[PDB]
């Protein structure tokens, strides 16, 4: 056993290492949705630019589980990670979908994964999620509901010149 | 004339203090390392083996020289990639290393579907249609030739082959490997004239479809993209799946070129004393695509070693062969045992006046658990008695265990050198080896060295030893006794065999208003005309070269009577009614039948009357050839 | 076909998509590694930030690989990350022995789609290679032979003070 | 001799479609070399060794028949002497699809000729080595 | 072998050695050059200036050939380094002269290697030619074609006057 571990469930270690391979995940479902934005054929350069930075931020909150990880006295085990579910992301407004289903489906993975430290009574792992993860869920679905709402409201994804108005004023 | 004993005693000392491993080893340097046939370095193994048969002073070694096509991937890289049927844009899956030689070069794209090893039995099993798609399959079970045959069959319109980790316990999975896909031996690309000019090939036993051999990687990767799980009957990885899904198929594309090249075969003689111009023929392969250690690397090993060994037993110890001894050195083995087959093509009527029996050295050692022997029914009791005083190299007990061995020994299949011999030249052959339940997975591959091998099986030098003991007792045997060591009385089993599963049937053959009579008729007068041999040699003074002569000779052509007089040999170059392939074997004779039971229309029953009749006179032939002077009936 | 598509060959797509795949491996082998040398019972913090710091550079290779993709109007297909061959490393020594074998493998694909992009007359890309990987692939692969060699030379990886005077001295 | 002293009456039409005569040549070469090592042997043995003589005379009982097509089946064309049977296979017939070559009309068949000649010559040579006796003996 | 080696074929590696030496060679003659004007009978001090730079820039195109050697995991072989042809290089013109010669001379091995290094298929050697060499060698090549047009045209190498001034004017 580890000269750190202490409070450490064997259960919580396996959870966050699953939560690592979720995170890698949404780093490479960001990164994909960006270059889409990419293409000739789509052309929006602030779309391609806030999924790259939502890319590199998912790859920073991995980071810090494996960081995690090691702090606690786990050991780190590492999956494949899975390509996206889609390669043609249709729209501004059907990648922003998209985008909000994915952080609400990782948030349920962090508050399961804070039930099972609460279960466990690791306050010091219930405290890192709090700090570290939940808000930051939260604002991100926020964000993200509200570029929705937006792009909904403006005419997307029919209206091409909603989509080009959007990538200028709010995401530039 | 030295006794029996002697000759066992001497050819086992001198076998305890030979160094194999060492051999091996120097074969599996670089000067020799990837040995590919008709290369500077197959060349140079060329020049070193037939250097080693000067040395060991044998009565004539010579070359035997071939012009040849082969495959040779070219310049441009063959690759695997997968298409999205949305847009049809491309994703590179690999560039393989190795490729398939005799794949028809060709660019083609469809969906994808596992259809196990590629077996007959396998596509019928298949719920899903191969037809217009590309096929991909496991190695092992059969050879590469036949699962495209197999898939070409249904139309499948490509082949991709990949060792699942299940057979081929390799931990590297980018592993490449190469093999062929002629439906044959020999060169398929034969024009029985010089041309600049081109003519069409006809029956060359060539894949018209590419196929291409994929490392457990690129296929575990294709899986990524498939769908539904494989039956747990194949015993396959929990990777493997069975189709592309919707939206994606693969495309294949092959660009191997024709490239003519030398080989050599290389051939060594130790002079028989009373008939020279009879012999025993020992052969190996020295050609490989990668090192080749065990593919080649034994064999050539022992053939050197046992070349040795017998000429210092003329010279130093006596030993005085009846019969000549020929050791060949093979090239182009990898693509078919294509020196083998040009040289057998020479003599293609003639040859089995003079060699009575081919051992073949290939692959003897691969593994530890098994002592495995394939081989003519006139050997069967030679084998025997060489198993009941040959020592298992770890056991310790003799290799001779099952009194029914016979009965459970496996056919000279395609992608052996004994094959040719047996089946296009009428010629008895043997080959066997020491392995296991298992293939030697590093076969093909790059990982076929030394190292491997020596670590595989430390105990290297004791089983090769055991190797050359067994082909020893071989030659030995077979050039001392006066009598041939072939056994003809073993095909009354074999035609009685056949008879016996035919008379399965006896009710079919009267709702065709056939008689198998003259079929029995024949049956009876090759036994008849054993039994009158085996008296007439019982009556023969040992000692009278002329009788044994005489009666010698009648056993030589047992063996090539086999083979059908009613097929061309370039039609169907394996026309021996029991090893052979084709509709005049009698394996043939009887699935034809048993296609009669289904009420479906594939049942042919004209190829029946003919197959009957075709067999029926090519046993009586064999049995009036062995009755000896026509007064005697 | 795209509107800015020109002398691209299909299997030159095909082939820059597999090599994005390969980047992004590289990336996550190198990821692996770098927290393996921030656990507890091994504690060298700068492999830990040498390793960290190439993988980011391998997430980079990929991105421009996707830019060029879209540059030549091409379509990005993206496949699943295969997890690293190994899960401990062993010692510093051998995580740096891995990332030259890892290193020489990428070459020699990137050689390969140099000889590909040869074949089919496309001297953009011949250049693209030329100028952003291969001389890149040279200063890694020897860079990581330094570090073998030095490792060697000092005693690893029986030597634990060897590897940690290597950290501190060469990785710091 | 005569088939070969015939086929020469167009050295200039084997030019012309790219064939050497050569191994041909060669072939009613070991031919000869064949038989006059045969006659060499027999003088050379004691006619009062029948094993000897059963040897020789063996040799000399297969002349004939390896001059049987080995590349027809009987079946199709049971005349397969190539001197002497009916069919593609026999020097004549090579002989006279050879001078159809002479009229510019479709008749002659490079082709077919092409195979006659590849044919023609393994059969002489396989002849030639089946006479040579002992395969160390070249 | 070295563990580094990649692509690098024998032939290569000797044709840098044999570079290597051509590079060490041309910096002896631009040496040799340059004190020739510094003496008190010729006293052209630009150019002397002129040919001491040339001959410090050829020492460092063979210590970066050097470099590469080792980067592929090639090994240095040196050779002497032949004096100059001439120890009296009789006037500025001829001097020009003989260095123009001269790097057409060395642009020619500079060929030949490219030439090698592209029948052996090693592009990051060509492109390291490419990038390195061949483009120096043309402005070099220009440069000295040009200083001795205008030599020419000025009336040298029997007016003193115009190595006189085209020391102060153009290499000033």
């Amino acid at each position: 056993t580890s000269q750190v571990r202490q409070n450490y469930h064997q259960d919580s270690e396996a959870a966050i290492n699953r939560q690592i391979n979720l995170e890698l995940y949404a780093s490479y479902v960001y990164l994909s949705m960006s270059y889409y934005f990419d293409r000739d054929d789509v052309a929006l350069k602030n779309f391609a630019k806030y999924f790259l930075h939502q890319s590199h931020e998912e790859r920073e909150h991995a980071e810090k589980l494996m960081k995690l990880q090691n702090q606690r006295g786990g050991r780190i085990f590492l999956q494949d990670i899975k390509k996206p579910d889609c390669d043609d992301w249709e729209s501004g407004l059907n990648a922003m979908e998209c985008a909000l289903h994915l952080e609400k489906n990782v948030n349920q993975s962090l508050l399961e994964l804070h039930k099972l430290a609460t279960d466990k009574n690791d306050p010091h792992l219930c405290d890192f999620i709090e700090t570290h993860y939940l808000n930051e869920q939260v604002k991100a679905i926020k964000e993200l509901g509200d570029h929705v709402t937006n792009l909904r409201k403006m005419g997307a994804p029919e209206s091409g010149l909603a989509e080009y108005l959007f990538d200028k004023h709010t995401l530039g | 004339r030295l006794y029996w004993d002697d000759l066992k005693r001497k050819l086992s000392e001198k076998l305890d203090s030979t160094d194999f491993t060492s051999t091996i080893k120097l074969l599996n340097e670089n000067s020799y390392v990837p040995r590919e046939a008709g290369s500077q370095k197959d060349e140079n193994l060329a020049l070193y083996v037939e250097n080693q048969f000067r040395e060991f002073k044998l009565s004539k070694v010579w070359r035997d020289q071939h012009f040849v096509k082969i495959q040779v991937k070219d310049s441009a890289q063959n690759s695997v990639i997968i298409v999205d049927k949305n847009g049809r844009l491309v994703y590179l899956v690999e560039n393989p290393g190795g490729y398939v030689a005799y794949s028809k070069a060709a660019t083609v794209t469809g969906k994808l579907v596992h259809a196990n090893f590629g077996t007959k039995k396998d596509f019928e099993d298949l719920y899903t249609p191969v037809n217009g798609s590309i096929v991909i399959v496991r190695a092992g079970k059969i050879t590469f030739a036949e699962k495209v045959a197999n898939a070409e069959s249904l139309n499948a319109i490509g082949v991709l082959i990949y060792m699942d980790q299940t057979k081929f316990p390799i931990v590297n999975a980018e592993l490449s490997f190469f093999g062929h896909a002629h439906l044959g031996t020999g060169d398929p690309y034969t024009p029985g004239f010089p041309s600049t000019q081109f003519p069409p090939s006809r029956s060359s036993g060539l894949p018209n479809i590419p196929v291409q051999t994929i490392s457990r990687a690129a296929a575990e990767k294709l899986f990524g993209n498939m769908e539904g799980d494989c039956p747990s009957d194949w015993k396959t990885d929990s990777t493997c799946r069975m189709v592309t899904s919707e939206s994606k198929n693969v495309k294949l594309t092959v660009s191997n070129v024709l490239k003519e090249i030398k080989i050599l075969n290389i051939f060594g003689v130790i002079k028989g004393f009373v008939e020279p111009d009879h012999y025993v023929v020992v052969g190996a392969q020295r050609d490989a695509w990668g090192p080749g250690a065990a593919k080649s690397g034994v064999g050539t090993a022992l053939l050197l070693k046992l070349a040795q060994m017998f000429s210092d037993m003329v010279l130093k110890d006596g030993f005085q062969p009846s019969r000549s001894i020929i050791f060949a050195s093979w090239s182009a083995g990898d693509f078919g045992s294509v020196g083998a087959t040009e040289w057998l093509e020479g003599y293609l009527s003639s040859l089995h006046l003079k060699a009575f029996t081919y051992i073949n050295l290939d692959k003897a050692v691969l593994g530890t658990s098994n002592f495995k022997v394939s081989a003519s029914p006139l050997l069967y009791t030679l084998i025997e008695k060489t198993m009941q005083n040959v020592k298992h190299p770890v056991t310790g007990q003799f290799l001779y265990q099952d009194s029914n061995w016979a009965s459970k020994v496996e056919k000279l299949t395609l992608d052996n050198a004994a094959f040719p011999f047996l089946a296009y030249s009428g010629i008895p052959a043997v080959s066997f080896c020491f392995c296991e339940d298992t293939d030697y997975p590093y076969l093909g591959t790059t990982m076929d060295t030394y190292k491997e091998l020596i670590e595989r099986i430390p105990e290297l030098n004791k089983v090769a030893r055991a190797a050359a003991e067994v082909a020893g007792q071989f030659v030995i045997k077979l050039t001392h006794d006066v009598e041939l060591n072939l056994d003809y009385e073993r095909y009354n089993s074999q035609l009685l065999s056949f008879v016996r599963d035919l008379n399965q049937y006896r009710a079919d053959i009267k709702e065709m208003g056939l008689s198998l009579q003259w079929l029995y008729s024949a049956r009876g007068d090759f036994f008849r005309a054993t039994s009158r041999l085996t008296t007439d040699f019982g009556n023969a003074e040992k000692t009278d070269r002329f009788v044994m002569k005489k009666l010698n000779d009648r056993v030589m052509r047992v063996e090539y009577h086999f083979l059908s007089p009613y097929v061309s040999p370039k039609e169907s170059p394996f026309r021996h009614v029991f090893w052979g392939s084709g509709s005049h074997t009698l394996p043939a004779l009887l699935e034809n039948l048993k296609l009669r039971k289904q009420n479906n229309g594939a049942f042919n029953e004209t190829l029946f009357r003919n197959q009957l009749a075709l067999a029926t006179w090519t046993i009586q032939g064999a049995a009036n050839a062995l009755s000896g002077d026509v007064w005697d009936i």
